């Protein structure tokens, strides 16, 4: 059973928009962003950055 | 002088008419929604409050 599903939208940083998405055509698997006055990072699949 | 007489006059065809305009109203019908609100609440019970 689901006890809860926290869904959020995080911005893609400038250094990821230019250097990753626009240059290589890929996106990082980790979201590092400021939410509720705190720096939070989420790793996809609870794995390493890819 | 030989001056002209009254014009011929318009010939009118008596009849019946129905005037249709473009349809803009959406097609409406009756539907039924079956669903379930699943609400799972996490409560922390303090000393004097919840």
């Amino acid at each position: 059973q689901f006890m809860g599903i926290f869904e959020d939208r995080a911005p893609v940083p400038f250094e990821e928009v230019i250097d990753k998405i626009n240059a290589k055509g890929v996106c990082r698997s980790t979201a590092k962003y400021v939410r509720n006055n705190m720096e939070t990072t989420a790793f996809h699949r609870d794995d390493h950055e890819t | 002088r030989r001056c002209p007489t009254r014009p011929e006059g318009q010939n009118y065809t008596e009849g019946i008419a129905v005037v249709f305009k473009e349809n803009i109203a959406p097609y409406k019908f009756k539907a039924t929604m079956y669903y379930k609100d699943v609400t799972v609440s996490q409560v922390w019970f303090g000393h004097r409050y919840s």
